[PDB]
RNA sequence: GGUUGCGGCCAUAUCUAGCAGAAAGCACCGUUCCCCGUUCGAUCAACCGUAGUUAAGCUGCUAAGAGCAAUACCGAGUAGUGUAGUGGGAGACCAUACGCGAAACUAUUGUGCUGCAAUCU
RNA sequence: CCUAAGGGGGACUCAUGGAGAACAGAAAUCUCCAGUAGAACAAAAGGGUAAAAGUCCCCUUGAUUUUGAUUUUCAGUGUGAA
RNA sequence: GAGGUAAAGCGAAUGAUUAGAAGUCUUGGGGUUGAAAUGACCUUAACUUAUUCUCAAACUUUAAAUAUGUAAGAAGUCCUUG
């Protein structure tokens, strides 16, 4: 069968780890312990 | 959290795009390129074909530009083609045929090349374009604008096109864009393009749609059946509009029931108008009473 | 005027998008695109990844996750059926601000879909973006403009709208 | 060290307006120039092709040939002690009319109309500009507007 | 280390701030601005003092460190550290160069200090207090001038504290309910923009 | 005067939030044999104008509206500046003479005009 | 440095933010909304660019031949570039 | 016609930067609530909104003075036709 894909839309051409992703950016997880 | 993005800096930066790009009607790209003329051909002005297709119309205009607005040199409605004997499905790619010769007909003749570049005369589905003749006048060259419609193999812009090619109107054009076109072998089946030019198609689909679908039969092809028009005769109303598009291709406006003035009147009446600098002032004097 | 009871402002589903965000590539990738055309009847397509990461193990431009998109009735079918799954229960907070939803099984088997040894399971999800009549408006190519505010999606209508059609719980 | 190219210091002059970048209205496009007409150069950054360099934004000029897309402009510099003549190829994006002269043709227009119209009546007509003469003299009323005695105000401190 | 101040008291070169260009560039001495009662009303201190200068110069930022600690020590040693608000108006933000921390070749300086650049009237502190504090506010900014090059003026303000309104105006403003209080400063209504959100943030407005 | 097609200047035209819109036009809208394009007739392509709606788009009006534009016994002849002095001052700088002259601020007003063709209660 | 990152045509809109979807979490993929460019355009910095000059798709070799004129540096010589 | 220097501006873009105020913490910590419920509380710090002090040779919406290009006719303008 047919195997098409996702084209590209972003601009981002570098591969490298984006924006909005930090460390301790998030809560607890296991808060209530 | 997140900064509010409508600040008033935002809007005091903004430039707002054209007039006419904001409304999402002109391609200003396509524009430029089609408008702009040699330099060395003064004030010869390049003739653009608009095609333009609503959902009831389809408008062919001859336009020139200039800097106070463009100017018209001819135009044809699909509604004009009642006059000359189609009634219904204006909206065509046989009622674009129609309108495309109507509209080089009847440029040729406000022109004065009549008897000279008629044009095809006989429709057969084969690709031409409008050679001139020797010691005379050369054809009347328009270029094509769709605007921002797309360009696909067998639209009903390229009807108008192909239209206009056999009124004798030389518009350059070439045939990979007709239907009948075959992509992988680079020939134009006539046949085909031939069946298009004179409704070929909603006759088969008529055909194919009474013997299966009766009650679709009747609701989709109301207009047909209560003017008993049969699927046979029906290349024989696009034959015989075409020859009475040659034969008078004049402009008849319609007679207007009523005058301008009349018309400015009547609708003068449905119209708010602005209020007075002393009326918002009393609005707001009297919020602010109301207020305490 | 401006009436709400007016016959073109009934809701109705504009697609169903299902999802499965498989994170490699390769058989298991080919397996989900089989499951997916065996559900939807019509070719998925692949989604490459925008970035690599290595918490994540993939790469940019990796083809990692699977979707397709169904309209018509097809989409309504493939919803009811994927309800049935949910047993008619979802929560307040599944319907977005724009008047959207969505939900996700984590067996496709539960669909009412053969199961096979060679394709093994996979979870899904299911969106269903909302829309009255005239969207079109956002939509076309020439005079593209957008949709007045009485005319936009919103959160309680879809739920209201949904609580009404499906006779289902909404959790708030 | 030194840098010396095409478009060197050319920051500012070569910027679009503010909110006025974007694609080119039409009616640059539609203007037309004839051999021996004046206009005024002004590079638009947008376009790159046919670009004046920068000693000519600002200059005004003959138009000396047409092209295709583009007009001949002579511009004269001073070289040294002297002006050499020069021929730079504009597009005509950079080109723009001079208003200079159609200020004088509508003076050049104005002068016939009054000096037929003196013929006509017989009499003799002085069509040469004036400079600003002084005023002559007049009389002030000061009916309603007896003078009020203005003095230097005293020092004072604001902030 | 530091030369002296006579070395760099003229504004003779180009504003040399901090930038992407120069980024080994040490901070400035002065850190602090505003002391004393720094969360106290417009109404407590109707009195503002301003020390004025008369000069086109640069200020050291640890001259401007020196003169604030010293008018702050002395006003708070006299009348107590909530009877006055001071507020530091110039900030050090001119690059000082030096060149030898062979010859004049390549002389080009590295960060030496930072400098406040003042014009002529332009104010260097300023201080709102009650009136009967102006004899003591006057006597600690009379201190400061000592750390100061050049000249400068002691000048009473004819507005209320650190608005732009004067004495007289301010009273108008607030008796017609057309002022509201912001923490240390206030918000004066405005004839423009919504009704609504203009009645609603000051009740008290006597329209007329 | 309304509307449509093609435009010119390119916010007095934009943006947000509300309300109204006769006729025509435009629009949304229905269908998939055919030309054609899609993961998806959603866009695009074709057919019907037939089954429906002014709900949206569109137009107009409202807002001590944001923005924009214009004006000024507004600020201010202020800042700045050309020229001059065997002017002042230790200097930094300043005043004067003959000329030119802002920006921000303040206040008020306004919120598209218009060309060609066709059409309309 | 690049047979495309050159040429033409077409389709689309970017950075980012918000609200949602099993594993999935601050970062995977999907949907909508907002988004004047806050992205990207080989390489410095500046300029320029939004139905594009950006991303993607299709076709191509005009990065071809002949020799003249002009601009910059300038002696109005050369070279380079345009 | 052209300019972007002086001046000005930063409750206008970029960058720098002082201080409080009011809100969101639902994607900050500290404590006190709970025999557990992340669901309230007081505080510091973060953001957001309306304000506030001070700035820029390699920032800017705005924008001088001086300097600078062009024109002010007979080789011009108009009328008819090769």
């Amino acid at each position: 069968p047919s195997a098409p894909s996702r084209e590209v839309v972003k601009k981002n051409t570098s591969s490298k780890k984006s924006d909005a992703a930090p460390a301790s950016a998030d809560p607890a997880k296991a808060k209530k312990k | 959290m997140q900064k509010e993005f409508r600040t008033s800096a935002y809007h005091s930066r903004f430039q707002t795009p054209f007039r006419r790009r904001q409304e999402g009607k002109t391609d200003y790209y396509q524009r430029k390129r089609l408008v702009t003329q040699h330099k060395a051909k003064y004030n010869s002005p390049k003739y653009r074909l608009v095609v333009r297709f609503t959902n009831k119309d389809i408008i062919a205009q001859i336009v020139s530009a200039h800097i106070t607005g463009d100017v018209v040199f001819t135009a044809a409605y699909a509604h004009e083609l009642p006059r000359y004997g189609i009634k219904y499905g204006l909206t065509n790619w046989s009622a674009a045929y129609a309108v495309g010769l109507l509209v080089a007909r009847r440029a040729l003749q406000k022109l004065g090349l009549d008897e000279t570049y008629t044009g095809v005369e006989e429709v057969e589905g084969e690709f031409e374009l409008t050679e001139a003749v020797e010691d005379g006048p050369r054809p009347f060259k328009v270029f094509l604008d769709i605007g921002l419609q797309r360009t696909t193999t067998g639209a009903r812009v390229f009807g108008v096109l192909k239209g206009a090619s056999d009124g004798g109107l030389y518009v350059p054009h070439s045939p990979n864009r007709f239907p009948g076109w075959d992509i992988e072998a680079e020939e134009l089946d006539a046949e085909l393009l031939r069946k298009y030019i004179f409704g070929g198609h909603v006759a088969e689909y008529m055909e194919e749609l009474l013997d299966d679908d009766e009650e679709k039969y009747k609701s989709i092809f109301k207009n047909y059946i209560e003017e008993e028009i049969e699927s046979e005769d029906v290349e024989e109303i696009y034959a015989n509009a075409h020859e009475a598009i040659r034969a008078d291709p004049s402009f008849k406006p319609t007679e207007k029931k009523f005058t301008k003035e009349q018309y400015k009147a009547e609708s003068k009446k449905y119209r708010q108008q602005k209020l007075t600098r002393a009326e918002r002032q009393a609005k707001v004097a009297k919020k602010i009473a109301e207020f305490k | 005027s401006d009436k709400s009871q007016n016959v073109m402002r009934e809701l109705r589903i504009e697609k169903l998008v299902l999802n499965i965000c498989v994170g490699e590539s390769g058989d298991r990738l080919t397996r989900a695109a089989k499951v997916l055309e065996q559900l939807s009847g019509q070719t998925p397509v692949q989604s490459k990844a925008r970035y690599t990461v290595r918490t994540f193990g993939i790469r940019r431009n990796e083809k990692i996750a699977v979707h397709v998109t169904v309209r018509g009735p097809k989409a309504e079918e493939i919803l009811e059926r994927g309800l049935k799954v949910k047993e008619y229960q979802l929560r307040s907070k599944n319907f977005s601000a724009t008047g959207n939803f969505g939900f996700g099984i984590d067996e496709h088997i539960d669909l009412g879909i053969k199961y096979d040894p060679s394709i093994g399971i996979y979870g899904m999800d299911f969106y269903v973006v909302m829309g009255r009549a005239g969207a079109r408006v956002t939509r076309r190519k020439r005079a593209r403009s957008t949709i007045g505010n009485s005319h936009k999606t919103n959160k309680e209508d879809t739920i209201q709208w949904f609580k009404t059609r499906y006779d289902a719980e909404v959790l708030d | 060290g030194k840098s010396r190219g095409y478009r060197s210091g050319t920051r500012y002059a070569f910027q679009r307006d503010f909110k006025k970048h974007g694609a080119i209205p039409l009616s640059t496009y539609l203007k037309v120039y004839k051999v021996g007409d004046i206009v005024d150069i002004k590079a638009n950054g947008s376009i790159q092709k046919g670009m004046p360099h920068k000693y000519y934004h600002g200059k005004t000029g003959i138009v000396y040939n047409v092209t295709k897309s583009s007009v001949g402009v002579i511009i004269n510099k001073v070289v040294g002690n002297r002006y050499i003549e020069k021929r730079v190829n504009l597009r005509v994006e950079h080109v723009k009319h001079s208003a200079c002269r159609q200020e004088f043709l509508n003076r050049v227009k104005s002068n016939a109309a009054k000096k037929r119209e003196a013929k006509a009546n017989g009499e003799t007509v002085y069509l040469k500009r004036q400079a600003a003469k002084p005023r002559g003299s007049r009389i002030i009323s000061t009916e309603g507007n007896i003078p009020q005695t203005l003095a230097p105000v005293a020092y004072e401190t604001f902030i | 280390a530091r030369r002296p101040a006579r070395c760099y008291r003229y504004c003779k070169n180009k504003p040399y701030p901090k930038s992407r260009y120069n980024r080994a560039v040490p901070d400035a001495k002065i850190r602090i601005y505003d002391l004393g009662r720094k969360k106290a009303t417009v109404d407590e201190f109707p009195l503002c003092i301003h020390l004025v200068s008369n000069e086109l110069e640069q200020l050291s930022s640890e001259a401007l460190e020196a003169a604030r600690i010293c008018a702050n020590k002395y006003i708070t040693k006299v009348s107590g550290r909530d009877s006055f608000h001071l507020r530091v108006r110039v900030h050090p933000f001119h690059v000082l160069r030096i060149n030898k921390m062979q010859g004049m070749r390549g002389a080009w300086g590295k960060p030496h200090g930072l400098a406040a650049r003042v014009s002529i009237g332009q104010i260097i502190m300023s201080a709102r207090t009650k009136d009967s504090n102006k004899d003591v506010v006057i006597e600690g900014l009379r201190r400061a001038r000592y750390k100061f090059p050049g000249q400068q003026k002691i000048i009473i303000s004819k507005k209320w504290g650190f608005t732009p309104l004067n004495r007289d105006e301010y009273i108008a403003k607030k008796t017609n309910g057309e002022v509201i209080d912001d923490g240390a400063y206030v918000k004066f209504l405005s004839r423009k923009g919504n009704l609504e959100a203009n009645l609603q943030q000051f009740p008290n407005y006597q329209y007329s």
